[PDB]
């Protein structure tokens, strides 16, 4: 099985800038049978390049493909707002046909620190036998953000889930929800619940905390 | 004009069977190899199976080998994918794709493999308080849980409140049920003056919930 590794995972850029996307194969790709696709949310993928360097019909000149063997590149010479999407490489020379894991080209904007909010479990939620503690990080950029849960100052691991929104269409920021999940009985054994947030926009980590029952 | 129209998708249980079909038009069908490509919700493209123009050669990803069968009826311009012994991990949008370097794709057909039965959500308010007040802004929300299948729609004040609303993607839980949250930031001065209600609609179960989000001290 030919493994295709796409790099970087995310390319943060602005319109007018050049995008360089890489695709590296674990073994040499048979007769440059390499394709590039673009995919927008809620749409099927669209062929951009086939045979490593041939532009598909209807594809703008700004898109160009190159490389051979183990190393391929997709170049977008001058980004247009419609080019912010997910890009995949695929080899079709030998079975199993494989896709790369994708590269997202995201809208670059200025750094914005998150606004941090904490939500203690409601009585209605506790009545269900579960304590969900929610920490909200709102309108931040870049996407990289660290959330640390602390219960009576002990660092938490393996008992939380994170969800992130897609980049906002108007301000290009992200929002993230981190939920600490404990059983009601376990939640009642501890007093101090804290969410510690680390981000480029913050000069030092921001903590939001509460005491159970207050 | 080249057209690929998928059908046969829907809700199915693990261990169950489903047959997807793709009706092709606008080209000599038998002259092209055809593939099935799937995409799990929020994930990347995964190649599933390919078949030559004649149907004499079939190819499968290791993850579907022995369970799925690709076939074609060249006298009917139809591509098929017989999916047996279905697993929760087979949940995805399934695309019909033409050729080698897929120049045409169908719109896709959603397949949801789950042992869960259709169920409406439980709604829990995320009340605003001093703990969710950043400066002169307060955050409030609603946790929407234990529902199946996707989607739920969440609106605030019957659609009158749209500014600063963030509805998070659903997360599949071990129960086979989904959960999400919807939040909104508002002026902290509006609390106790402006009423905030999250309206949760779950069409598959014919259920709708309103939850008035009340400020705390
Ligand atoms: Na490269
Ligand atoms: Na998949
Ligand atoms: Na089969
Ligand atoms: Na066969
Ligand atoms: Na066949």
């Amino acid at each position: 099985e030919i493994v295709l590794t796409q790099s970087p995972g995310t390319l943060s850029l602005s319109p007018g800038e050049r995008a360089t996307l890489s695709c590296r194969a674990s073994q040499s790709v048979s007769s440059s049978y390499l394709a590039w696709y673009q995919q927008k949310p809620g749409q099927a993928p669209r062929l951009l390049i086939y045979g490593a360097s041939s532009r598909a019909t209807g594809i703008p000149d700004r898109f160009s493909g190159s490389g051979s063997g183990t190393d391929f590149t997709l170049t977008i010479s001058r980004l247009e707002p419609e080019d912010f999407a997910v890009y995949y490489c695929q080899q079709y020379g030998s079975s199993p046909l494989t896709f790369g894991q994708g590269t997202k080209v995201e809208i670059k904007r200025t750094v914005a620190a998150p606004s941090v909010f904490i939500f203690p479990p409601s009585d209605k939620k506790l009545k269900s036998g579960t304590a969900s503690v929610v920490c909200l990080l709102n309108n931040f950029y870049p996407r990289e953000a660290k959330v640390q849960w602390k219960v009576d100052n002990a660092l938490q691991s393996g008992n939380s889930q994170e969800s992130v929104t897609e980049q906002d269409s108007k301000d290009s920021t992200y929002s993230l929800s981190s939920t600490l999940t404990l059983s009601k009985a376990d939640y009642e054994k501890h007093k101090v619940y804290a969410c510690e947030v680390t981000h480029q926009g913050l000069s030092s980590p921001v903590t939001k905390s509460f005491n159970r029952g207050e | 004009e080249v057209q690929l129209l998928e059908s046969g998708g829907g809700l199915v249980q693990p261990g169950g069977s489903l047959r997807l079909s793709c009706a092709a038009s606008g080209f000599t069908f038998s002259s092209y190899a055809m593939s099935w490509v799937r995409q799990a919700p929020g994930k990347g493209l995964e190649w599933v199976s390919a078949i030559s123009g004649s149907g004499g050669s079939t190819y499968y990803a290791d993850s579907v080998k022995g369970r799925f069968t690709i076939s074609r009826d060249n006298s009917k311009n139809t591509l098929y994918l017989q999916m047996n012994s279905l697993r929760a991990e087979d949940t995805a949008v399934y695309y019909c794709a033409k050729g080698s370097g897929f120049d045409y794709w169908g719109q896709g057909t959603l397949v949801t493999v789950s042992s869960a039965s259709t169920k409406g959500p439980s709604v829990f308010p995320l009340a605003p308080s001093s703990k969710s007040t950043s400066g002169g802004t307060a955050a409030l929300g609603c946790l929407v849980e234990d529902y199946f299948p996707e989607p739920v729609t969440v609106s605030w004040n019957s659609g009158a409140l749209t500014s600063g609303v963030h509805t998070f993607p659903a997360v599949l839980q071990s129960s086979g049920l989904y959960s999400l949250s919807s939040v909104v930031t508002v002026p902290s001065s509006s609390l106790g003056t402006q009423t905030y209600i999250c309206n949760v609609n779950h069409k598959p179960s014919n259920t709708k919930v309103d939850e008035k989000v009340e400020p705390k001290s």
